[PDB]
């Protein structure tokens, strides 16, 4: 997923 | 390991996105225009979200299928809840993102799907149409210009990039589209439409007779 | 409150008046009663005002769901089910004083006739439909004189504005014998709503046309 | 009880009176019944005074919570909307004893002309809500006097405080017809409360202003 | 690993449905023709799901006979809410296709079973008669001529692509039907026809004397 | 081992926080200033929970932006239950202590994400703002100073410890947030102020052409 | 049953009286009807004495669990709020007989400045509360006459004392205009009961101070 | 899988 | 096997105690004396349960918080059914036993709490402060002089044990208490008394100036 | 019906009629109606026969109960506190005719003063309880006698046996003045029931004794 | 092997018995006489079940606590649904054995405990007591002169067989069931007895300065 | 556990 | 973990 | 078990  | 059971679901899912035809959502002078291989005249990739939503999809077709129903009951619900102008493309991104992701940790077989959700400005209102691209694992990202799903992607991306032309006519960018996307024929193909003149629903089909019109 | 629809080759127009009472006093008046559910459909609905919009909003809302989710329109036949289903859900309601009448007008394109794809459809209390063959049809407390009026000018309707001018003179007789529905207001210029449904879909008719068919009326009258 | 709203050019001015009784009997002098719910709109709530504190108290928190999960404020329509949905959840309550009727005050953000960009709302019994475009509303005991004397008076609104005025004076004249209605009451110096709302967000208008203007209608009908 | 499981899987499905007798449905100029081997009087292949759509199917009996009545009890549902003629086949097809999926993806045992789904054009209508292919993993595809469900079906395939023709009369669709299906006799044949003539109901079935007078 | 495994699933999160953009939270003569790496214009990192109360976070979008929701329905419910004033950054942190804590004992993949929660005093009063730092575990820390969330946050705390000056104004803490976060542009930066001088409502947003005066 | 309460400089003080009836006849001569809720707060309550006793308990036992849980106490302003919503819940069986009306009196010690901190809360059946701003509240069959009776005395308060004084003589009055309120019982020696809540928090009075009080305001009346 |  | 997964949990639990904070609580004179090293000023490990029973506790803090919320519950509860004078630290004591045996019993992961529930007499009644320890695995223990928690406490322990003086005054319990918990500054402690003293409510907490007049 | 209860330095004495009628038929002669709940503390319900042996079952059962479960038994408060929950449970059936009154006798073990220890406590409709500091109470048809004859009687209460003695005589009292309530019975034997609380426990009077007070009251009134 | 798990079970119930203090259970000439080895002084482990019935138990505090509760529950609503005198040990002892064996049976842990039910005969009737044994497993025996639990039961048994008498006094069988606990002090020791002389509730501990006396 |  |  |  979107980790940042 | 956990890790291993992640990263092999991860290859899964691209795998299965990866031997999928292609989409291709782009900006242009009108509005949002997408361009999809799709023989079948039945199963349909591109689809109306809400008044000034769209949608677009590549993948195993049930899935993203049930991914458009549920998108139209969220947006139908929440329109009828507060009003018709209170439905955002980002609150329908943002929707997707949460099922997504939910779907790909809790349940057995992860989504191979990639979503794309375009929104354009209301009538008699000017604003730079957004676009939402939405992969399997729920990760959200904001494309300005084009958006690229399914298949083999670095071509027709790069094909794209170069021949990209902002505030394009309709009939200039549809050739473009096709060209990026050849690296077609009238039918085969799949072609839509969020026409920002449009009083109410933007969302129209151009098929057939006036298809080949424009090629 | 009075909604009247008629068809004419070619198509179906619709009017409704713009008044809104509670008991004697007047509440309302520019309140609009005509409501264009679908491109080729019009929806007026009588009784309460609250009611009647819940039901215009809710039922545009359900035909638009199943467009969008099916990717092809309601048949007449199922979008007619779909509005009695939805009027004898509220018969419960309606016993407590929240009644809803509506009238149905639309546009069949998958008619073989194209003159005659016009379509008026009446619904009781009950929720049973049936569609007017008589070619004109009224709700509302003035709904009896609007057609008696509609029986005797019928037989000068013969295109779009024939059609509308005899909607908006039925409107007025209407006004004229029940004390419930507003008439033409010549002082603050609010004239009763109309919609017209043909082959290129359903519009809107201009507030001007409206205004002087009024006009010309009252002049006649006088 | 009363509540007056009416609209003038940039903005809309809102009063409320400040007697709340038990029947006969005067049990409040100080009710505020006038609220800012929200940056650009105010709400005022005539009825059982609980009822309305309550529905005022829900309705700001409903619309403050809602902008902060989605990060925009609702449009006007939708906040229309909700407060038409609480206004329908207490018939039952309603029915009972415990009436409600709110009226909204507001400034459309989104409006294309900035001059006429004041909206009022007048919710009935029933749900219903109604975007006046006549100019002025009321709602209470005296929402019949009050409105009569705007009607009369409305003419010489032409800014903030023409329209504080004439505010004030269907203030006065509702109490003076009605007994349920407090007046400017000079001897424990409580005055009506104001809001005011336009294109720099909403105000409460001070008690200095509002009691100079009582005076100078009190001597002027000395 | 799950990738061998879900291959494993697929592999137990094709091979259910490979043992099993071969079901074709051929379009013709009075509509659909379905043919079927059975040698089972009581059991039965070919069934209507509503006035204009009829159902095949190929593999285990209560499987697809559960499926069937699924699908009779959504269609008889789907037109008592809204009308009759608003019931599609591709409706049906999809509905089909996704249960299909979720029980290949949630169920212990995949079903072993392979349907096609045909519709006609109502009554005083000109339409091209549609048919959908639907397998055990949920995929859905539209076939324009003929559909071959179950057992060797390559030579069967391959006679019918050289007899087909368009437009054909019942005897002579028969006859090729029959003559590809060898690659039987007049028992152990179950002969339906999706008829567009009839007002109402397309569905008849052909057996016993008519069925010998035809052969 | 049960101790191998919880040390793989903390492993797990701290690789999922690595992979993360940092936002620092620094107390100012005014109040909090969040300012936050975010390229991105729809999606947030910075929100407001409760009239003085704001909120920001590091990690996976979806999972704090669940948090978020769930901290903004509890802020709501408690406040209405029984007082505005009722509700402290104090009942927040923990419950979102508590609630992280369950998560990551019984769900099956860990939160990757930090959470950072400041409280500033009502309007005329004097009183030292406070910040609470949440791990993915459910640890708790109080920050007199400042918190940095995110990626590399070795580097940018020494930065901002250096360089940290208490009741530093407006714009000059702004400039020390940026140049420790550098270690950015006028885009690509989202500030926000918890500013103690308004009367009600104390967070608001400071971007575009104001961002570009003040930076 | 009555039970007055109103503010002095520096602090607030309620009193109740001991009567408690069934019908005409007389069941109990020394109910203590005024509790400490908190350390800076007392709640009278008025009506059925099993509803008076079971909601000062709950009331009390509330406050104390989230003072336990969350480690600080509630502002004022939730105590108002969750003794509201005590009182709207016990509607429905008001309705039926079971009414209970309290009367809230506390010490804000958030308040700027501490001459003015004492708040005075009044309830109504419906659930709604009023902070009272004339100084002085009163609930019970009797509240009309010492309300009344305290309205001309409250000139005379200026301190813990004279405002004692001036709640003890407003129970005398209450108690000799109406027969369901018990006076002054000097052959058994029962006296009001009484609560002063100042700035170091909240005390019972001593039966002596209240009864050298009674006994010099009923010299002087006799 | 259905893809195309 | 099942022994060696509770053994296994058996130092999980341990070590998870270890490495936390030590917790004194001494009978005196005037009742019972908490003391506690806890940096953190918001969070408080030393509580009150009811009008005469205090609570202190060492280990994670969002368990034994929840662990003091349910027993504030369930003694309200139990006091409001019967009478305040009915609730005695044995009952709750015994509950917390049994909430702790059934949690380590079932749920997935041990609490790695240590619990100490402490009673003083009602006001003008003379008995004995009674006190309470309860660990994870359920067991409990009547110490009729001090208790220890958290950390290594076998020095605390000794240096309290030879120290321990019956009815001391308040000040020399209070520097025989941060004696043995040295083995503080006036920051980082936590000082509560339940004072036999008060009419009802014994739990009082002495922070700040008179905190640090006293030491 | 009628129960009496009375305290004496040093305990507490109760006593009960024994005749149960339906209507104007007499149906029982020798009912019990006061019972032991535990060794220190008796109950004696008024009321319908069958709902007072319930709940005094019920109240035993519930005691013993809690003093089993937890190895102490309730403080008098926590036992005033299940009996009051009890009766306030019955509101539902007491309106329709399931009526019960209890009235509770027990001797204050922590009590401070033992010559004080005794508690009489009585409980009204509505489920409220007050402890009667007069040192007498009763309950039944007859109580309004009985407690007038007690009002005189009580001057000469010093020990047990005058205790018991002005209870057996305010018995007679009641039985006297109302026919719902047996007197003394000599022909068939059957005398008024007694349970005597102290300091030593409850226990029940033998017959013996109340049979010559009795006599000797009714030749002290020949 | 499931039979290897049971047996390891076996053990470990036998294991936790094995490392508790021992009960006895003796009857003479008044009743039934309880002696416990306890030196806490607020858990007890001897009580009264219902007005002629006690209870004794050995092993884990918390789980024959769980068990004398549901004992008493049960005994008292059994009395109040038909009488006092229809409540019998015997169905006191059934109910714990079949509680004891479904909990082994289903539950993970099983209980480390050993029960004994004491019955004596009703006021003014004559009656040899019962004593019901119970295992963790289910196992009920029936044992007319003594029960002993916990702890090693061979050197208890063999001293009671040894010294047990019939009809003996109270102090004689104080002093041999103290002798042969012994293979201590009047502290540290929980005494009840049985007497079949009381009225209605028999169970009666000794304790203070009465057990000091008798002892 | 505890075995007292 | 949070033991502080 | 207790199998007598």
């Amino acid at each position: 997923g979107q980790y940042l | 390991s956990p890790e291993q059971a992640m990263r092999e679901r991860s290859e899964l899912a691209r795998k299965g996105i990866a031997r999928a035809k292609s989409v291709v959502a782009l900006a242009y002078a009108g509005g949002v225009l997408f361009v999809a291989e799709n023989p079948s005249r039945s199963l349909q990739k591109i689809s109306e979200l809400y008044d000034r939503v769209g949608f677009a999809a590549a993948g195993k077709f049930n899935e993203f299928d049930n991914l458009r129903r549920g998108g139209i009951q969220f947006a139908d619900t929440r329109g009828y809840a507060y009003d018709r102008r209170d439905v955002t493309g980002r609150q329908l991104a943002n929707v997707y993102a949460q099922t997504l992701g939910t779907i790909f940790t809790e349940q057995a077989k992860p989504y191979e799907v990639e979503l794309c959700v375009a929104e354009v400005a209301h009538y008699g209102e000017t604003k730079r149409p957004e676009l939402y691209r939405i992969t399997y694992d729920g990760s959200i990202a904001d494309e300005p210009h084009f958006v690229v799903m399914g298949g083999t992607t670095e071509p027709i991306a790069n094909a794209l990039k170069e021949s990209y032309a902002e505030n394009a006519s309709l009939t200039d960018a549809l050739r473009i589209a096709v060209a990026a996307l050849r690296a077609l024929g009238v039918a085969s193909l799949e072609v839509a439409v969020l026409d920002a003149n449009r009083p109410r629903r933007a969302f129209r089909r151009i098929t057939g007779s006036a298809l080949q019109a424009l090629l | 409150t009075t909604i009247v629809a008629l068809k004419y080759p070619g198509g179906v127009v619709m009017a409704g008046d713009r008044r809104s009472t509670q008991g004697n006093m007047i509440s309302g008046r520019d309140v609009r009663k005509v409501y264009i559910t679908d491109d080729y459909t019009a929806t007026g609905i009588a009784g309460t005002a609250a009611v009647a919009v819940e039901f215009a909003r809710l039922y545009a809302v359900e035909l638009e769901h199943y467009e969008k989710l099916e990717g092809v329109p309601l048949t007449f036949a199922g979008k007619i089910n779909r509005l009695a289903i939805m009027v004898r859900g509220n018969l419960a309601a309606a016993m407590q004083g929240l009644l809803a009448l509506p009238l149905l007008a639309g546009y069949d394109i998958h008619a073989s006739d194209p003159q005659s794809a016009g379509r008026i459809v009446s619904f009781d209390a009950a929720g049973g439909w049936n569609i007017e063959e008589e070619g004109y049809q009224a709700v509302g407390s003035g709904s009896l004189f609007a057609k008696s009026s509609m029986k005797k000018l019928y037989s000068q309707v013969t295109d779009g504005d024939s059609g509308l001018r005899v909607a908006v003179e039925a409107l007025y007789d209407a006004a004229d014998d029940d004390s419930a529905t507003g008439g033409p207001d010549l002082v603050r210029g609010i004239f009763p709503t109309a919609v017209i449904i043909d082959a290129d879909g359903a519009v809107d008719v201009p507030e001007s046309r409206i205004a002087e068919l009024a006009r010309a009326i009252i002049e006649s009258r006088s």
